[PDB]
């Protein structure tokens, strides 16, 4: 749940951030708690303000609120973060952490969507699947 | 006589390069002192080129219609100074060179650490690789022969396919 | 004289040009830095800066370079 | 240029251009139904050499018929 | 005009020929089916013929332009 | 207050063992043959490893001096060369014909024909540098003057090299000595800058005045009396200017009006010389000794008074920029990187004014008409004025990445220009692409009409006509100055805003260089290369922490290649590349500004000069209606004027002609890094590696290809090589023939 | 069978190590598949020296 | 969007998961021993095809690698 309006951080600026895409397709937002009100590099330009929050920031990609987190965490302690993607025109809330846990660690149940039970050498060869629908690297 | 060529020593072309070059530079010592320092820079200098043509009259070159001494490679034995002879005395210093790194390789990749030994030049060992590498001419004929030189093609690593 | 340089000039550019293209040909299907080449195709931009750097990796790539030693040759 | 320069830093450049035409009035008013973005890494290669090799004939044939046509 | 025009042409052709050459290397030469063949028998010592191939352009070329600069100098 | 450490570290040769001791994974040992230029780049790149922000200062502190004592060994390698291997003796009898030599060759293989016939006695290399002109300012007679300042150089290059020692494995500085800026201004403004001009003040009115006021008069070099003999007899230095004998009691009553002889504002050129009045240059070091001495006593020390820097950013704020300069003093006290920027940036751009307010004030005597030296001049400083620039654009990038702190610099105006910087790279890309239209494209234009036969139709003088007015009006109020509005000068600031023409010899020292329709055109090409040369370095600095492609530019570093083909393709996002790009802009910016002054000077302002009073120049005044097309510009320029270097065979010119081929190679040679890539020529390692492992003597330290910015660093760097001394061997074996 | 401490050959025809020579550190006495860890002399492109191969890829030159 | 495939000779190391620019890679809990661990790539929309993944797999010859395929506005990483 995005909670929108969420308060942004005290901001005023950035030519460089979500320009006309965001009102016809598919938009971003990433949702946090600050801990202090420490000050912190965009990807637009540098500075907002951690608040207490409720810290939402309409970004313009999915690698900016991935590369926010791992700005984050390391700077900040905090790993608490929940990027979303938005509703009419984005696609699909929470996109990470997907399980509720980080996606860098293991967890039970996921799926092994995209595995090759092979070596890459041992692909089948192009001069193989001539005229065939199959997928070199595919199973 | 094999392209077209005077022996030189004989040559009107030849010949008419030592006055525009004597003439040039007396043109350039005429306005001197001759007592002073660039005016033995200026009477030695015709003498290079007077040592150099009484070099050339005698050696047997052919020089064309420009008066050019240009070489003939076919090695016969009539002009087999200018390229053959010239030539063995390159090879048998090119394999000083090919065999001192070749056998400096060779002993201290068998040691520990030889990737500190390309950065330092051993010379326990660079001395002990060029004493390997004065019978360059023998070593590796006996090297061939006991297979030692070269490796098989599964030793050498190969690329996919 | 003047015949002789140029044409073991050509014969360099002649041997260099075909070189190149062999080496992209003869590699294409792989080499060490990139074994699985053959599974992308003749022309893909290249590997990424992994490995040392794969700029001009590809079979394309390598025909690219041996067109400058052409116009150099003739 | 297309062959020493390479994609990145037009890129980041186009996108300048993208946000300065998304904000100019009387120019917001119409959109483009592509998106602009870089020539590909690929591209640049044989965009680059096909300019290279275009000028390299047309210097010499302008120079080659000319020098001839005056002196024979 | 018709010397430069035709040659220019043929080192465009052979060029290309290595090029579409390349193409068939990489989708249609199945090694599957090219076992012990002339062409086979080749790419299995490849790094062997472009390494010869390396050296006499190298060899070419580090003497020709020596002797042009050595030329040049004098 | 000076706080030091005693010996940090000592003196060991056991550390030159093991390159790479400065680091952390390079003192391990090598395993591919990359570490070698993983070690050769990286090693004069001091915060790279180093996280001690006070000992990465030690290290720069001792290091410059070491950079001082080199150009102390290559200043004396001038003052040395400059007695025993020069006809300066000679020259100075007679400074108008015989040519300032040095650098004699070896009587070897061929060589020997460099020493041509160039004057005097002697046998040399004809020289271009202008010490012959800057010993001949600074008071030289004798040769033996020249031996002792070798010596008295070497002393020097010697001390500067003993206290670099001093200070970094002797005595140790700390940090809270080297954040003292205030202080620091306080004497390099002082110190330096003030008794800088003011002892050369106490040198040129003592020592230069008189023996060039003598050789203007032109006595003889050995009948003018040695420096030291002008402090010692009173009588007979003032014979000449009289106002010794009043001594300083003038200077001490405030009646400095007595002094109006030596200390003068003539402000012309020297007929005779066609130089600077040293009189006035005497004056003018001393009113700069006494402005820059009165800028020392400015910042805050330990004396309670003064101008601190902390205080003044802050209260320099306005309603268009927020918190102003809140912080800005404290990123100059805490980053190298950003004080190197802005020192390159006015260093550089200041070399360039020494070669603009060189040719048109020659300061030194026989300087101006020998024309192989005051083109060379410009064009040298010029060439260091641009690669500094791309240095401050490098630094300042790299400022961006590692130093800059947007906890600090909340609001302030590194914050507001990195939050609207599309703002001004896209504005400042439009204003690019408008000058290449309407500069450029004004050629094309002239390229066409000219060769449709359309000659009403181009752009030049008897045509559609560009007149410069700004620069004809600017031109016109600086030549009617000396006596309106600066009475006290009897000529004006330069012949080269307007006045007559001076002679000295039978060559121009100065005339009006005038500016048409053909000078409108050329000067926004300029314009034009100079915006690009700031868009391509603009955008390196604003762009180097992120992007809207990359947010996370900053983690990937200064310098790395690409972050691979992804998003389409991003090769070259990182701020090094954007340094590796404006290079070949500022090649391209600098090259045709040489182009332009190399080029305007021969045809319009240089020349000989009739005994009747017309001067016929010397590729006669074809840059009016030659210049505006681009088949001018290659005909009466590049093809015409290279007549004399590619016919520099057999003559002492012939090095420079193999130069002019030989950086026609280089250049080429430089192609072949650019225009290709790594994963090419890693391959073809694979195949030569095999063949080396092939007859079991294959090197432990496996080969690998050059990274692909040293691909490209080695692609500029051959470039410029190939680039710079072709137009070094072009220039010069021009200008030597023909002046 | 192939233990600790034995010098190899490689048949991993996909690798930069192939046809070379490997000083192997260890076996995963467990199911878990291409258990033998081959150290190297030389090293690859991205700097790894040692990986895991299969027992049906390592040879006993020895 | 780009394919990317994991091959089996994923040590669970987990570098190529932490090294993705947009998360498009997780680890999943392997059958063959139940201890370890296989990336896995659910998320191939998303690839950019930045290839920051494959360079931090340590093993000799890639456990995951990317096919670039048809491209997409998000793949091509625009902001507009
Ligand atoms: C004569 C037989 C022949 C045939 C039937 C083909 C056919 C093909 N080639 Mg091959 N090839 C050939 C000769 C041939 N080529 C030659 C002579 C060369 C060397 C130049 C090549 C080198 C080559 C490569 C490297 C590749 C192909 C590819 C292709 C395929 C697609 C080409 C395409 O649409 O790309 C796009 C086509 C272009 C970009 C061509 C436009 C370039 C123009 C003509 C340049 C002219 C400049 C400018 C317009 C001039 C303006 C005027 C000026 C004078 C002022 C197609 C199957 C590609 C493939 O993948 O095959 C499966 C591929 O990668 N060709
Ligand atoms: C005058 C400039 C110049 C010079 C001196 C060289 C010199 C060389 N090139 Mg290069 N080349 C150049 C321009 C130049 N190239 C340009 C502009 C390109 C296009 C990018 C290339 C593309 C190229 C390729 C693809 C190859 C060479 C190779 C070589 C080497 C060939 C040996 C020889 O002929 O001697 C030699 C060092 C070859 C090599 O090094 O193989 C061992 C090789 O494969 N060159
Ligand atoms: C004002 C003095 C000054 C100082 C102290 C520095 C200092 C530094 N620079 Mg900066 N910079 C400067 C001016 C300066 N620069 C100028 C004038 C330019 C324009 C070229 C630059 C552009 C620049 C770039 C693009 C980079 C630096 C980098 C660096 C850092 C490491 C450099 C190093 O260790 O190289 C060691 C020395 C070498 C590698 C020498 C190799 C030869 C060079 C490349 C060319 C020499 C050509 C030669 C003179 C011509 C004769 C040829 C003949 C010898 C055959 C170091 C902080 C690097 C950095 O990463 O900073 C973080 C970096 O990437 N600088
Ligand atoms: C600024 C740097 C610099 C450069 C590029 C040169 C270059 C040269 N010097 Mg000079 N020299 C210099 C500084 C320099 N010098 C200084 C500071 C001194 C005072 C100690 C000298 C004292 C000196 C003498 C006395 C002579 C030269 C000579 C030479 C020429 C031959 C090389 C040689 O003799 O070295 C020697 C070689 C080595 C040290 C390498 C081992 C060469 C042009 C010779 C010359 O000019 O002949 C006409 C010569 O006789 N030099
Ligand atoms: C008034 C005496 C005085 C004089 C003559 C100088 C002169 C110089 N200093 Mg300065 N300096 C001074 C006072 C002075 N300083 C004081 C009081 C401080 C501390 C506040 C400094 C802190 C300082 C630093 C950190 C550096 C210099 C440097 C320099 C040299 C610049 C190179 C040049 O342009 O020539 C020059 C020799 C540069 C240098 O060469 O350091 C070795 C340099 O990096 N100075
Ligand atoms: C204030 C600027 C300034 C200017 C214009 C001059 C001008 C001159 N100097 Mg002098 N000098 C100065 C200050 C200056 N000096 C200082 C500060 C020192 C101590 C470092 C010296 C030490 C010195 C020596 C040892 C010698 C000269 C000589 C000369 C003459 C030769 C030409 C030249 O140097 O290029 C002109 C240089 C410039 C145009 C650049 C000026 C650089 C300073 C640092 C600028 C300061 C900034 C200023 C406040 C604002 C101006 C900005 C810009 C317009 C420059 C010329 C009259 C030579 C001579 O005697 O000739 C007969 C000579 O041998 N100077
Ligand atoms: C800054 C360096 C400097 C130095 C070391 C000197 C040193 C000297 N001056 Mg000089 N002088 C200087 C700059 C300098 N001056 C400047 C900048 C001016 C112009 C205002 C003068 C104008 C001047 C006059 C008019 C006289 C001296 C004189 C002297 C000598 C005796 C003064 C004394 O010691 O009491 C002494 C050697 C006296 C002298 O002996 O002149 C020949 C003298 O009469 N000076
Ligand atoms: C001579 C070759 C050449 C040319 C023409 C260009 C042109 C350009 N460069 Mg490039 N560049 C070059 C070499 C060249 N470069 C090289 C070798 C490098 C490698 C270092 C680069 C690296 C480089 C960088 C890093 C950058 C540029 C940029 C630019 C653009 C600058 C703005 C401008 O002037 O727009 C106006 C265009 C012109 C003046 C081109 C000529 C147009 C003519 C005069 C008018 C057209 C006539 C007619 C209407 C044409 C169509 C006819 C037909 C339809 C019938 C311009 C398109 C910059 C940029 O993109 O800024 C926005 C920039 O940042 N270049
Ligand atoms: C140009 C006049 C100008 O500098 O205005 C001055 C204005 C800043 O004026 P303020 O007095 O608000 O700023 C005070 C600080 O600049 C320093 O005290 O600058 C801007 O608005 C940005 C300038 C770029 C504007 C692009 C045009
Ligand atoms: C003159 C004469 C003569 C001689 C003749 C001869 C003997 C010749 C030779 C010639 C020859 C001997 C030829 C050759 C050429 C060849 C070429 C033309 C090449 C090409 C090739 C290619 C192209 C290849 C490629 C490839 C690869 C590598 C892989 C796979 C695929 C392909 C196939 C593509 C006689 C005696 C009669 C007499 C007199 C006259
Ligand atoms: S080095 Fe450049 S061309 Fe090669 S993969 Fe990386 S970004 Fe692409
Ligand atoms: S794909 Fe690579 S990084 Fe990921 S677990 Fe497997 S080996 Fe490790
Ligand atoms: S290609 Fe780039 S974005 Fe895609 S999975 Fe690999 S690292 Fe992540």
């Amino acid at each position: 749940t995005l909670n929108l309006n969420a308060p942004t951080p005290i901001f005023g600026g950035s030519t460089g951030g979500l320009l006309r895409k965001a009102e016809v397709e598919e938009f971003y937002s990433i949702t946090w708690t600050g801990k202090s009100e420490t000050v912190f590099e965009l990807p637009t330009g540098g500075a907002a303000i951690m608040r207490a929050g409720e810290n939402l920031l309409r970004l313009a990609r999915k690698e900016q609120c991935i590369a926010l987190g791992a700005q984050l965490k390391d700077k900040f302690k905090i790993t608490d973060y929940k990027i979303y993607r938005v509703y009419p025109s984005g696609e699909v809330q929470f996109l990470h952490p997907k399980d509720g846990v980080f996606p860098e660690k293991v967890n039970p149940g996921r799926v092994a969507v995209g595995s090759n039970k092979r070596r890459i050498g041992q692909n089948p060869d192009p001069a193989k699947l001539k005229f065939k629908g199959q997928e070199t690297f595919d199973s | 006589d094999v392209a077209g060529l005077i022996p030189c020593s004989q040559s009107d072309a030849f010949e008419r390069r030592l006055k525009n070059t004597t003439q040039r530079l007396e043109n350039r010592l005429k306005k001197y002192e001759p007592g002073s320092a660039p005016a033995e820079a200026l009477q030695k200098q015709i003498d290079k080129t007077q040592q150099r043509f009484d070099k050339y009259r005698n050696s047997g070159l052919l020089c064309g219609a420009d008066g050019l001494p240009h070489l003939i490679t076919d090695g016969r034995w009539s002009h087999a100074g200018e390229f053959t002879i010239p030539g063995l005395l390159f090879l048998y210093i090119a394999g000083f060179i090919g065999w001192s790194g070749r056998s400096y390789l060779q002993a201290v990749a068998a040691s520990d650490n030889s990737t500190e030994k390309e950065i330092i030049i051993d010379i326990p060992v660079a001395l002990q690789s060029v004493s390997k590498g004065f019978v360059w001419p023998l070593a590796a004929l006996q090297e061939f022969s006991s297979g030692k030189l070269t490796a098989r093609d599964e030793e050498i690593t190969i690329s996919p396919r | 004289p003047g015949d002789f340089l140029v044409h073991h000039a050509i014969a360099l550019g002649l041997h260099t040009t075909t070189l190149i293209l062999v080496k992209g040909a003869l590699d294409a299907r792989g080499s060490k830095l990139m074994p699985d080449k053959k599974d992308f195709g003749y022309s893909f931009p290249c590997d990424g800066p992994g490995r040392g750097g794969t700029c001009d990796i590809s079979a394309w790539d390598a025909f690219y370079l041996a067109v400058f030693w052409m116009l150099n040759t003739i | 240029m297309f062959l020493i320069s390479w994609r990145g830093y037009w890129q980041e450049l186009i996108e300048t251009l993208v946000w300065a035409h998304e904000r100019t009035p009387l120019a917001n008013l119409v959109r483009w139904k592509d998106k602009p973005v870089a020539l590909s890494i690929v591209q640049a290669r044989l965009v680059g050499l096909a300019h290279f090799a275009v000028g390299y004939i047309v210097t010499y044939a302008a120079f080659l018929i000319a020098s001839t046509a005056s002196k024979f | 005009a018709l010397y430069t025009h035709h040659q220019y042409i043929a080192g465009f052709l052979m060029v290309g020929a290595f090029a579409h050459g390349a193409i068939f290397l990489v989708r249609d030469y199945d090694a599957e089916q090219n076992k012990n063949n002339v062409l086979a028998r080749i790419i299995d010592h490849k790094e062997a013929i472009i390494s010869h191939l390396s050296w006499v352009s190298l060899f070419l070329g580090f003497h020709t332009l020596g002797l042009y600069v050595h030329n040049d100098v004098v | 207050k000076i706080v030091i450490d005693k010996d940090p570290v000592s003196t060991s040769f056991d550390k030159w063992a093991v390159p790479g001791h400065f680091s952390r994974t390079l003192a391990k040992g090598p395993k591919t043959t990359t570490w070698i230029w993983n070690l050769h780049a990286d090693v004069h790149d001091f915060d790279s490893y180093t996280s001690d922000l006070e000992e990465v200062s030690r290290k720069i502190f001792s290091a410059h001096f070491g950079h001082l004592a080199v150009v102390f060994i290559w200043l004396s390698g001038a003052y040395f060369h400059g007695a025993r291997f020069s006809n300066y003796e000679a020259w100075l009898s007679n400074p108008t014909t015989i040519k300032p030599s040095a650098q004699v060759v070896w009587p070897i293989v061929g060589q020997e024909i460099l020493n041509g016939d160039v004057g005097g006695g002697f046998q040399g290399i004809q020289i271009t540098s202008g010490l012959f002109q800057m010993w001949r300012a600074s008071g030289i007679t004798t040769e033996l003057q020249l031996y002792v300042t070798a010596i008295g150089a070497l002393v020097m290059a010697a001390l500067m090299l003993f206290a670099g020692w001093f200070h970094y494995h002797k005595a140790a500085p700390k940090l809270e000595w080297f954040q003292n800026a205030e202080s620091m201004m306080n004497h390099h403004l002082g110190g330096l800058f003030g008794l800088g001009s003011l002892s050369w003040a106490g040198h040129q009115i003592h020592v230069s005045l008189p023996v060039n006021k003598l050789l203007d008069s032109g006595v003889s070099p050995q009948e003018i009396p040695l420096p030291h003999e002008f402090i010692l007899n009173k009588d007979l230095i003032a014979q000449l200017y009289p106002s010794f004998g009043q001594g300083l009691t003038p200077f001490f009553t405030l009646n400095w009006n007595e002094y109006s002889d030596f200390l003068t504002f003539k402000g012309g050129l020297n007929p005779v010389t066609g130089g600077l009045w040293l009189s006035d240059s005497a004056h003018h070091h001393l009113a700069i000794a006494v402005l820059f001495i009165v800028a020392g006593h400015m910042y805050r020390t330990n004396w309670g008074i003064g101008h601190s820097m902390k205080e003044m950013y802050d209260s320099h704020k306005g309603p268009f920029t927020g918190e102003g300069h809140k912080g800005v003093y404290e990123i100059f006290t805490n980053s190298w990187h950003a004080q190197l920027s802005l020192n390159l940036a006015l260093f550089g751009s200041l070399s360039i004014i020494v070669a603009h307010h060189m040719y048109s004030m020659p300061p030194y005597p026989y300087l101006a008409t020998d024309y192989a030296t005051s083109l060379c001049l410009f064009t040298h400083h010029v060439w260091i004025g641009g690669f500094l620039i791309v240095g401050a654009g490098a630094h300042a990038a790299i400022f961006m990445v590692r130093d800059y702190d947007p906890a600090q610099n909340y609001n302030n105006l590194v914050d507001r220009v990195l939050r609207h910087r599309d703002a001004i790279i896209s504005h400042l890309n439009w204003v690019c692409i408008f000058l290449g239209f309407h500069s450029f494209g004004l050629y094309i234009h002239n390229d066409t009409m000219r060769a449709l036969g359309r000659p009403q139709d181009m752009f030049s003088d008897a045509a559609i006509q560009l007149q410069p007015v700004f620069a004809q009006w600017v031109q016109g109020v600086n030549s009617a100055a000396a006596g309106n509005t600066a009475p006290n000068a009897l000529a004006n600031a330069s012949y080269a805003f307007g006045g007559d023409i001076v002679s000295v010899g039978g060559k121009v020292a100065m005339m009006p260089i005038s500016l048409g329709t053909a000078d409108f055109l050329v000067h926004h090409i300029h314009a034009f290369t100079i915006h690009v040369t700031v868009l391509i370095l603009l955008k390196g600095v604003l762009f180097a922490r992120n992007s809207r492609l990359i947010p996370d530019k900053a983690n990937l570093g200064f310098r790395f290649p690409c972050d691979g083909p992804g998003r389409g393709g991003t090769c070259q996002v990182s701020a090094w590349d954007h340094v590796f790009l404006g290079l070949f802009w500022m090649y391209n910016s600098l090259s045709v500004v040489l182009f332009h002054f190399s080029w305007k000077m021969q045809s319009d302002v240089w020349g000989n000069v009739t005994a009747d009073g017309a001067v016929s120049h010397i590729t006669g005044n074809n840059f009016a209606q030659g210049a505006i097309t681009i088949n001018g510009w290659l005909r009466d320029f590049l093809w015409a004027q290279a007549s004399q270097v590619i016919q520099s065979y057999g003559s002492a010119l012939s090095a420079y002609g193999l130069m002019f081929l030989g950086a026609h190679f280089i250049w080429a040679f430089s192609l072949m890094f650019l225009f290709s890539g790594r994963g090419y020529w890693q391959e073809l390692i694979e195949s030569i590696v095999w063949a080396h492992n092939k007859l079991k003597f294959a090197p432990s330290i496996q080969p690998r290809a050059l990274s692909i910015t040293q691909g490209r660093a080695v692609g500029v760097a051959h470039y410029l090589l190939g680039g710079i001394a072709t137009t070094w061997s072009f220039f010069h074996a021009r200008i030597i023939s023909v002046g | 069978m192939v233990q600790r401490g034995s010098k190899v050959r490689i048949l991993r025809k996909e690798s930069y190590w192939y046809q070379e020579i490997g000083t192997v550190a260890s076996i995963d006495q467990s199911g878990i598949k291409y258990p033998v860890i081959v150290r190297f002399e030389k090293v690859n492109y991205s700097n790894v020296n040692s990986n895991n191969f299969s027992l049906d890829e390592v040879v006993e030159v020895e | 969007a780009h394919t990317v495939k994991i091959y089996d000779t994923c040590i669970g190391c987990t570098q190529c998961v932490r090294a993705c620019p947009t998360d498009v890679l997780e680890m999943v809990p392997w059958d063959g021993c139940r201890a370890n661990q296989i990336a896995s790539a659910p998320r191939t929309e998303d690839c950019v095809g930045c290839k920051r993944c494959e360079s931090a797999c340590p093993t000799d010859f890639l456990s995951i690698r990317v096919y670039l395929g048809a491209e997409t506005t998000r793949s091509m990483g625009l902001g507009y």
